[PDB]
């Protein structure tokens, strides 16, 4: 309720702690105030570390998913049927407000690349076509300069999927990556021995030849 | 490409494309049957699930 | 669980005879370019 106690709950893993006890939702009480928890964190704080707690706890987690099923169900206490509304309008705005590609820029110049759901909406490569292009297509040359010179066990995959949904959605892209050579870097690293930055990259060499 | 010599560039560009597209259509097919051999696996315990 | 495997199937299945039709055509078209300078030469 206190909005400065708030950022002092906030040195924990809180959330994620909390979400796993929300997938259990055997009591069908302790989900009501969970749900009441989340709202109470949410709705009651002064800045702009709102976001602390949707990447810690929210976007990040098996709960936004969960909370669409949570809408299909019955339930019968008025005020939780109020709760997941604003849980989900809450929600709602906070996967695109970082899904700008400013983020995404914050992302790519600052670098390592990580695990966002700025990368798995379409709506943000709906946005972001020309956006390589208008950094003089750097943006793109600085994305496949980190994919060359770094092995990365975890954000190759990430980058190995960022020049896949861009390609399926600019045609003239597949002749950016040629005149950079990024293609050979792709069918080097699809034959790695991690299995996430082969896959990836599988789906990323086969997204540059659809239709030659 | 209607004149000599163009067609030598052509027909290397063609070659090193079949290349390309031959280890994909291999690498998709291992791919799938790595999945299949995965997916197939434990049907007759999700279709009791 | 059941989404990964099905995207998987349902995007390379679409993804197979496309990219079949785009090395029949291509395999095709190599074979005119070694006859059509072998009978021009």
């Amino acid at each position: 309720f206190s909005p400065q106690m708030c950022e002092h709950l906030r040195r924990y893993n809180i959330i994620p702690v909390l979400s796993d006890i929300l997938q259990e939702s055997v009591k069908e009480k302790v989900t009501r105030i969970i749900l009441a928890a989340f709202r109470n964190f949410l709705e009651k704080s002064v800045e702009r570390e709102t976001r602390q707690e949707y990447a810690l706890a929210m976007i990040q987690c098996k709960v936004l998913k969960q909370l669409e099923n949570l809408e299909q169900q019955k339930y019968d206490d008025e005020d939780i049927s109020e709760d997941i509304k604003f849980l989900l309008e809450k929600l709602g705005e906070s996967v695109q407000d970082l899904s700008s590609f400013d983020e995404y820029s914050s992302e790519l110049k600052s670098g390592r690349l990580e695990w966002s759901p700025v990368h798995k909406s379409e709506k943000f490569w709906r946005e972001n076509a020309a956006r390589l292009n208008e950094k003089n297509y750097e943006l793109l040359k600085i994305l496949t300069k980190l994919l060359e010179v770094s092995d990365d066990p975890q954000v190759l995959a990430v980058a190995a999927h960022d020049v896949g949904e861009y390609v399926r959605h600019y045609p003239r892209g597949k002749r950016v990556i040629e005149q950079l050579g990024g293609k050979q870097l792709v069918m080097n690293h699809m034959h790695h021995e991690d299995q996430q930055v082969r896959y990836n990259a599988l789906l990323a060499v086969q997204k540059l030849m659809v239709h030659n | 490409p209607e004149t000599p010599q163009e067609r030598k560039e052509m027909a290397s560009g063609v070659n090193t494309r079949i290349d390309d597209l031959q280890m994909v259509l291999n690498q998709t097919e291992d791919h799938r049957q790595r999945v299949l051999q995965a997916a197939a696996k434990n049907i007759r315990v999700w279709f009791i699930k | 669980n059941f989404e990964k495997i099905e995207n998987e199937l349902k995007e390379i299945n679409t993804n197979q005879e496309a990219l079949k039709r785009n090395f029949l055509e291509l395999t095709e078209l190599k074979f005119i370019l070694r006859k059509t300078q072998q009978f021009f030469d």
